[PDB]
């Protein structure tokens, strides 16, 4: 059924899964228009599609050729991600296939209900965590690959560069899930946590800086303490 | 007119004919019911007064046969049964018509209820339904499961509804994923109506058909085929007028007859405001949703 605390080692234990988080496939800048109505224009988005265990990301950028002269643009979006998410599951090895794929968002479900059909033994669930993925558009290479497509596009990623290397999968999803919970709370302070010491670099083949274990200590408490800020700055605490 | 004569009443019985009910007390002289109308199926059912548990009964059609009701005390069960010898149950029939031993089918002459229930219901279609081929009539109860409830045990006593499911590979075709879930009219018109029903009577018998076995048993999984089929008509955008309109007649004389404190379990929520206030027909069931406003206000 649903995901949630109770069942949260599920996701990196050996039963391939993916997130798919559809908040960002559907992006709009509203303005005025000459004669003062307000009118929408589209800009490029993207699903995202993370094995929350290997780090794998399946960046499909969604160009706004996609929405010409279709309606009802926030359904379709829906849609359009599922079938999108069905095509990469096809285009998989068996082997590669998920056995179960958790939506962000629980109006994925029926669209990609309806688009797995063929594969009745994939689980769809929900789930009641809260996931920070909207922030995906905060990191800058994402950003970039996102603004720059003149065409439908399918860009693989790992998000978590190579930290597997020295640390779990699921402390590697925790410190992503701070990362991106930062960036979406307050993104120009979280940038600059990131950022403010410039001796730490970006591999050219990475998305985040390149911390050693202390470093990335460090970098995890200045993110609390971010959170924790905004928190204060919103309620006044 | 036709009569269901009885061997007796050994136990104590509400006994239904059609939209019409009667008790009988244990051993109380009663050998049965006529002036039948003659040209539509009926159903005689029962409940025991000592267990309300498992209404059952029985689907007929007079045309088709001599029926009579025996009371079985080894299955505890009134059971409908054929006799062949027509001389004999003529002869039996006009004793207990002068002894006038026989409870009259009670049709108000302005009353065409149970025509409006029973339109398109045929005894034919009832038998596929409900398989038991050596019988004429069809036997179903409060506890019958439908060939869908069970994938979802005995295949022989189930109910073979017409499997409707709308997120299925039947419902949806390739590469139409969304059309098709949204707007419901390929699979109401090319699979169901064209490809297995043949023709809107035959959906609506069924539908009707399921309605009834809802109201008189509670069966469960009847109930959900009828929503489910009026559910199918609802959400899809294209639908012949002509099935629209007799869709709305339908369904109010089923509301019409619905009893008032049965609608919390027989009635469906979600999916009467969807048809009658979001689905592509909300403006296309007005005798239906005037009924329904009236009569039901609460659930909707
Ligand atoms: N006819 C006939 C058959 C016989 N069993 C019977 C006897 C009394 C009442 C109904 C039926």
């Amino acid at each position: 059924g649903a995901m949630n605390s109770s069942n949260y080692a599920e996701l990196f234990n050996n039963d391939i899964k993916l997130f798919v988080d559809d908040t960002n496939v559907y992006r709009v800048t509203v303005h005025k228009t000459f004669e003062g109505n307000v009118a929408t224009k589209a800009i490029n988005g993207c699903i995202f599609t993370l094995n929350p265990k290997t780090g794998h990301l399946f960046l499909k950028i969604i160009h706004t050729s996609v929405w010409a002269g279709q309606k009802r643009l926030s359904q379709l979006a829906k849609w359009k991600t599922a079938e999108e998410v069905s095509a990469l599951v096809r285009s998989l090895p068996k082997e590669e296939q998920p056995k179960q794929i958790i939506v962000t968002r629980k109006a994925m479900l029926d669209p990609l209900e309806v688009h797995m059909l063929d594969f009745p033994n994939i689980a769809i669930r929900p789930t009641e965590l809260r996931l920070p993925f909207s922030a995906a558009m905060s990191i800058d290479k994402l950003s970039d690959v996102v603004m720059k497509a003149t065409e439908p596009q399918m860009v693989l990623f790992n998000i978590y560069d190579d930290w597997l290397d020295r640390i779990s999968s699921y402390t590697a999803f925790s410190r992503l899930t701070l990362l991106l919970r930062a960036l979406k709370t307050n993104e120009e302070s979280a940038k600059m946590i990131l950022l403010s010491d410039p001796t730490i670099t970006i591999k050219s083949y990475h998305l985040w800086p390149s911390f050693t274990d202390e470093q990335w200590i460090t970098i995890e408490s200045q993110m609390r303490d971010l959170i924790l800020t905004e928190y204060g700055r919103k309620y006044n605490v | 007119m036709n009569t269901v004569p009885f061997t007796s009443a050994p136990i104590e019985v509400t006994i239904g004919i059609d939209q019409y009910s009667f008790n009988v007390k244990e051993n109380q002289p009663f050998h049965g019911i006529k002036d039948i109308p003659i040209g539509h199926v009926h159903v005689i059912h029962f409940q025991h007064a000592d267990n309300s548990s498992m209404r059952y009964g029985y689907w007929f059609d007079c045309r088709m046969g001599n029926f009579y009701i025996q009371y079985d005390p080894k299955d505890g069960l009134y059971k409908m049964m054929e006799e062949r010898d027509g001389a004999k149950f003529e002869n039996i029939v006009h004793n207990f018509k002068e002894r006038q031993m026989m409870v009259s089918y009670p049709k108000i002459d302005e009353d065409d209820t149970w025509y409006n229930l029973t339109e398109f219901v045929q005894m034919d279609k009832i038998r596929k339904i409900v398989r038991k081929d050596e019988n004429q009539f069809s036997y179903v109860d409060s506890s019958m499961t439908t060939v869908q409830e069970n994938e979802l045990s005995d295949p022989a006593h189930s109910l073979n509804y017409t499997v409707i499911n709308f997120k299925s590979r039947e419902a949806i075709r390739p590469g139409h994923e969304m059309e098709d879930f949204l707007d419901k009219s390929y699979y109401l018109n090319t699979v169901m109506l064209q490809g297995i029903f043949k023709n809107s009577s035959n959906y609506f018998g069924e539908l009707q058909f399921a309605f009834l076995n809802a109201m008189f048993f509670g069966n469960y999984g009847s109930s959900l085929q009828w929503h489910a089929m009026i559910e199918l008509i609802c959400s899809s955008a294209t639908v012949p007028k002509h099935m629209l309109d007799k869709l709305d007649e339908i369904l109010y004389y089923q509301i019409k007859t619905l009893p008032e404190q049965y609608s919390d379990i027989l009635l469906n929520e979600r999916v009467w405001n969807i048809c009658l206030y979001s689905s592509f027909q909300k403006n296309s069931l007005h005798n239906t949703e005037k009924i329904m406003e009236n009569k039901y206000p609460e659930l909707l």
